[PDB]
C-alpha cells in the first residue's frame, strides 16, 4: 500500500519525528516485503526512504556520511518527488 | 551500536517490539548467529562506511555490515524485487 508513503509525508508534515520516522518506516517496511502486486514506483521508493532513514543519526558525533533531522527532512522530501509520490 | 539498529531486529527473525536488555541480547545473538553461519559469506561493501564488509546469506537475504575495524555497523534483509536489492546482487554495492 501507500504505508511507507504516508509514513514519510507525516514527517515531512512534522506529525512525527525523525526518530519516529527512521523507527516505523523499518515497521512498515517489513509489512509490505514480499507483499505480491505491489507498483515498482511505490517499492523502489519505500527503498529509498528506507535507506535515507538508515543514514539518520541524531548524535553530533555522527560519520560523514550520515545526516541530522534536517537533511532527513529534505532527502525524504527529494525522494518522494523523485517517484513523483507527493 | 546494537540499540540504535534494533529497529532491523525483525529482520533477523526477532519480533520482539520491546527494546529491552533481554531482547538486545537476542538480537546480538541473532548477528552472531548470522556471521557464523556456514551460508553466510561475504559479499559487497556498504560504500558509505569506506573499507566495510558485508556478509550476505542467500537463505534469510540479510546483510550484516561490519567497519573496517571489525566493528558491528548495522544489518538488515535484502529485497531481490527493488532496484537497490537487485543492483547488490549483481553488483556487490550496498
Amino acid at each position: 500500500k501507500m504505508a511507507m508513503i504516508d509514513l514519510a509525508k507525516l514527517f515531512l508534515a512534522s506529525k512525527i519525528t525523525a526518530i519516529e520516522f527512521s523507527e516505523r518506516i523499518c515497521v512498515e517496511r517489513r509489512r509490505l516485503y514480499g507483499v505480491k502486486d505491489l507498483s515498482p514506483n511505490i517499492l523502489n521508493c519505500g527503498e529509498e526512504l528506507f535507506m535515507a532513514a538508515e543514514r539518520f543519526e541524531p548524535d553530533a558525533d555522527r560519520a560523514n556520511y550520515e545526516i541530522d533531522d534536517n537533511g532527513l527532512k529534505v532527502e525524504v522530501r527529494s525522494i518522494l518527488e523523485k517517484f513523483k509520490l507527493h | 551500536q546494537l540499540d540504535k539498529k534494533y529497529k532491523h531486529a525483525g529482520d533477523f527473525g526477532i519480533s520482539d517490539t520491546k527494546k529491552n536488555r533481554e531482547t538486545l541480547t537476542k538480537f546480538r545473538d541473532a548477528i552472531e548467529e548470522h556471521l557464523s553461519d556456514k551460508d553466510t559469506v561475504e559479499k559487497g561493501t556498504y560504500r558509505r562506511e569506506k573499507g566495510s564488509k558485508v556478509y550476505f546469506n542467500p537463505n534469510t537475504m540479510n546483510v550484516v555490515i561490519i567497519k573496517s575495524n571489525g566493528e558491528f555497523l548495522s544489518g538488515w534483509k535484502i529485497n531481490p524485487d527493488a532496484d537497490n536489492g537487485r543492483i547488490y546482487l549483481e553488483t556487490g554495492e550496498l
